[PDB]
RNA sequence: CCUCCUAAAGAGUAACGGAGGAGCACGAAGGUUGGCUAAUCCUGGUCGGACAUCAGGAGGUUAGUGCAAUGGCAUAAGCCAGCUUGACUGCGAGCGUGACGGCGCGAGCAGGUGCGAAAGCAGGUCAUAGUGAUCCGGUGGUUCUGAAUGGAAGGGCCAUC
RNA sequence: CCGACUUACCAACCCGAUGCAAACUGCGAAUACCGGAGAAUGUUAUCACGGGAGACACACGGCGGGUGCUAACGUCCGUC
RNA sequence: UGCCUGGCGGCAGUAGCGCGGUGGUCCCACCUGACCCCAUGCCGAACUCAGAAGUGAAACGCCGUAGCGCCGAUGGUAGUGUGGGGUCUCCCCAUGCGAGAGUAGGGAACUGCCAGGCAU
């Protein structure tokens, strides 16, 4: 699964998730799957959406993944009390703001793309929509 | 469990700001290294403390080929 | 590079002299010629100036770049200053290592008067 | 050049085979009798060949002399 | 000066024509010669390195500098500052003199010759060159030798381009292959 | 840890002494710096003795 | 006890919050004067190799700093040499930091030094850790005290364990 | 002894494009804070010294956060 | 008064770099000597001295050119003080403040004191 090969630090503060996104244009492909909502995308959710949309084009054209999960998320074991240090890293996420183009496709017809991205979207916790390039 | 340590804060920073009237001796900045450089009528201590060498008013300025920050006493 | 290596070599003393706010007698020497000037504390205003390019000084000299041209310049300037109003002064090697021609200039100026 | 740290460096005479003689400065401290100067040398003079290859057929016709 | 002299009339004036150097200053001259000989086997026993020194002093006519490792390397198990070689810079009278000797005595004693290379140039025009044994120089005396030992010999020049150098060398009848 | 303590003693016979530290393993050489004795009010020789 | 973050652009600010260090070392690794500039790659070159030392080029501090991290550093605070003991004694306008005990910075006076032709610089070290109150004792010094008086013992004061 | 043909595959430095950071910064606010000047207003509201205290278990709500599951009428700081 | 050049500053990339031209009367540089003063952990390379046969080749100065660096609006967006509000992990409204990036564009520095040489 997508995951930094290594990091300066093991654990990160929670932080917040305010703001609108940077990366709102289809930059590589012809079609993209843009995020309307706000939330976290886990490595697993990314891999599951990626497999869905691959399989329904039968490895024709080219898929970019624009987001990458580089925020580690810790959890406390079951039946342990509060305190005694921060928990252990369990999975990784990417922070999504409204506007973040998530995936890009190219080299297939628009109506196929539509159906590929519709499937991948059923695997995602965030409301998404379909987008195209713009001359400018 | 392996963490839980820290040192005592040193109250570094500017003690006298631009335009303030000071007496000879008064400390202007406490700092680590010369984040500010002593200018006219200003000394530099062994822990890079800048102090007024003559009664007057504090003045900051940027000067020189490196764009360094200087502190001087106008003897107003 | 020579001049860069020289300018660098001078700058510490040049700057010290600023802070102290001293009238400085500043030298300069090349193969053929030696020069002197005395600059106002601001560092931007010459007061008196003497060299082996002014015809008046040169017409004596066997050669304009030696330890005797030095003494000539190392006197003209000291006369022209003591008669102006300038007794106390600080000497400025300016990279050149206090020796030979540069030192010759200086010694002569201590004879005339200039109190450094 | 610093004083009294370097070895003695002096005139000598260097007489080759081919009579060639050259006054030269060196430490060696006495006259040489050398055997191959830059004049006495195959390479400098233009002599050395490069070993004759491709003799097998010349060889064979020189060796036997047969119709 | 032999070749300094030869340089100052014969060499300069030939090269003068064949490149069309308007200014004479444009003509390549030889700046300096330098004779390195690294002696790693020093870290083993330090006597060896000094024993080199005398060789290089006997060849060249002046005491060598003793060089030391710039950084530590574990590859050769050395640490920054141990003496591991020695050089001599040659610049004037002596430089032209040794050069004379090199051509007209030393180099035609190379155990089986075929001239020297004309490929060994840095790209700006400074000729580098090794010597496998040090009996080549009659300065040493072969029955008073501890070890066979070598050196680099690098001729630093004011030549601009690789090519322009080669010319300067050749014009001293330098034995290239 | 390893550096001992020593007293440097005036040569002017006054008694007055300074104190300092020393690595004796590495540098076992009776240290002889020159310091200002204020009982005679002049710089003199001082010589390492034991604390 | 020190350094960074959390700490919300002055200071300060908690948790069995997130990451790391210290309980020294140096008579030079201190003072001053004079001089000097890094890493790394490429090209050529005896042994010699991806890497030793040599020559040139590109590069521009990506090096370096006795030891963590942060802030500094080319006028270098980095690297090398000559001479040296300012790693001085008495003091101290004024200011910083603490509930306090305390801790820190300091120009200038007086005496006597070192380096420099001089102007000048020097009261330890690029800075910030390397530390233990008081009592009770020890050692040296001392125009102090000395239970009738002269001494002495003990006590004080200054230096130190 | 080198080679030579061929790459169904991997890809360093460099170049172009797209992101992310509490312990990144060739940028940088609003506020807050320090100092100076001036009006109006305020029962001196300010500072110093002296007599007498109590208190040193805090709670929730808003805003900025650490911790926790952006769980808790949870827990730990800043601020009203 | 003009043109050159050297020294010391102000200013600190609109001022730096690159690419192309160009200058030796004076200045500057390279340069020529080296016993001497002084010097090299070897080397007159550097530092130092005594000089003027040579050349502006390098260097340096000057002039031109937008391949780079650098500077940079207007507008919009982000954020945020105070007062309201919601569908309240995040936003919206009134008012005040208002970036960074990017875009048009700018740009081959400007300026003081002293000296020297030429021209008028
Ligand atoms: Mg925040
Ligand atoms: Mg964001
Ligand atoms: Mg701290
Ligand atoms: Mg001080
Ligand atoms: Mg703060
Ligand atoms: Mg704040
Ligand atoms: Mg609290
Ligand atoms: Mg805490
Ligand atoms: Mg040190
Ligand atoms: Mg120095
Ligand atoms: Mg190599
Ligand atoms: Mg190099
Ligand atoms: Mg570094
Ligand atoms: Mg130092
Ligand atoms: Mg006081
Ligand atoms: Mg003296
Ligand atoms: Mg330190
Ligand atoms: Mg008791
Ligand atoms: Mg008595
Ligand atoms: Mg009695
Ligand atoms: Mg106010
Ligand atoms: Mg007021
Ligand atoms: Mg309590
Ligand atoms: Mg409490
Ligand atoms: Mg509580
Ligand atoms: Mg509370
Ligand atoms: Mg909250
Ligand atoms: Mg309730
Ligand atoms: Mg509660
Ligand atoms: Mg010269
Ligand atoms: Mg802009
Ligand atoms: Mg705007
Ligand atoms: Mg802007
Ligand atoms: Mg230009």
């Amino acid at each position: 699964m997508l995951q930094p090969k290594r990091t300066k630090f093991r654990k990160m503060h929670k932080g917040r998730n305010r703001g609108l996104a940077q990366g709102t244009d289809v930059s590589f492909g012809s079609f993209g799957l843009k995020a309307v909502g706000r939330g976290r995308l886990t490595a697993r959710q990314i891999e599951a959406a990626r497999r869905a949309m691959t399989r329904a084009v039968k490895r024709q054209g080219k898929i970019w993944i624009r987001v990458f999960p580089d925020k580690p998320i810790t959890e406390k074991p079951l039946a342990v009390r509060m305190g005694k240090g921060k928990g252990n890293v369990e999975y990784w996420v990417a922070l999504i703001q409204p506007g973040k183009v998530l995936y890009e496709m190219d080299g297939v017809p628009e109506e196929l793309a539509r159906e590929a991205f519709k499937l991948a979207a059923a695997k995602l916790p965030i409301k998404t929509t379909f987008v195209t390039k713009t001359v400018m | 469990t392996r963490n839980g340590r820290d040192s005592e804060a040193k109250r570094l920073g500017v003690k006298r700001f631009g335009g303030e009237s000071v007496l000879a001796g008064s400390i202007i900045v406490r700092q680590r290294g010369t984040k500010f450089h002593a200018g006219a009528n200003v000394g530099c201590g062994r822990d890079h403390t800048l102090f007024a060498k003559a009664d007057g008013k504090v003045k900051f300025e940027v000067k020189g080929p490196k764009n360094r920050k200087f502190i001087s006493i106008e003897a107003e | 590079d020579k001049k860069s290596a020289r300018i660098r070599r001078a700058t510490r003393a040049r700057r010290k002299l600023q802070e102290l706010g001293a009238t400085r007698l500043v030298v300069h020497r090349t193969p053929r010629h030696i020069y002197a000037q005395v600059i106002a504390p601001n560092g931007s205003e010459v007061l008196v100036a003497a060299s082996t390019v002014e015809k008046a000084i040169a017409e004596q000299l066997k050669y304009t770049g030696n330890k005797d041209a030095a003494a000539a310049v190392g006197k003209a300037v000291a006369e022209r200053a003591l008669e102006k109003g300038i007794k106390d002064v600080s000497f400025d090697r300016s990279g050149f290592q206090y020796h030979g021609r540069v030192q010759a200039l200086a010694d002569a100026a201590r004879e005339a008067g200039l109190q450094f | 050049m610093k004083k009294d740290i370097h070895p003695k460096y002096e005139e000598i005479t260097a007489s080759c085979s081919c009579g060639n003689v050259m006054k030269i400065r060196s430490t060696v401290g006495h006259d040489l009798n050398l055997d191959v100067c830059s004049k006495c040398h195959p390479f400098f003079t233009g002599k050395q060949r490069d070993v004759a290859t491709g003799g097998r057929v010349d060889r064979f016709n020189k060796r036997f002399n047969i119709p | 000066a032999k070749l300094h002299d030869y340089y100052k009339d014969e060499v300069v004036k030939k090269l003068m024509t064949e490149f069309n150097y308007n200014s004479v200053m444009q003509v390549p001259r030889v700046e300096k010669i330098t004779l390195n000989m690294g002696v790693g086997e020093a870290i083993a026993d330090k006597k060896l390195l000094d024993n080199a020194a005398a060789d290089l002093a006997a060849i060249s006519g002046q005491k060598p500098l003793i060089t030391k490792a710039r950084k530590s390397v574990a590859g050769f198990k050395i640490r920054q500052g141990y003496p591991i070689g020695c050089k001599v810079t040659l610049r004037g009278e002596r430089m032209w003199e040794f050069f004379e000797r090199l051509i007209t005595i030393a180099v035609p004693r190379i155990r089986d010759f075929r001239g020297l290379s004309a490929k060994s140039f840095d790209g700006r025009g400074n000729y580098s060159m090794g010597v496998r044994e040090q009996i080549i120089f009659p300065e040493i005396d072969y029955d008073k030798v501890d070890r066979v030992r070598g050196l680099d010999i690098t001729i630093t020049t004011t030549a601009k381009s690789d090519e322009e150098g080669r010319a300067l060398l050749a014009a001293f009848d330098f034995p290239f292959r | 840890g390893i550096r001992e303590k020593i007293k440097l003693v005036s040569s002017a016979g006054t008694g007055h002494f300074y104190t300092t530290t020393k690595n004796k393993r590495t540098k076992p050489e009776k240290l002889e710096l020159k310091k200002f004795d204020p009982v005679v009010r002049q710089h003199v020789i001082y010589k390492e003795a034991k604390i």
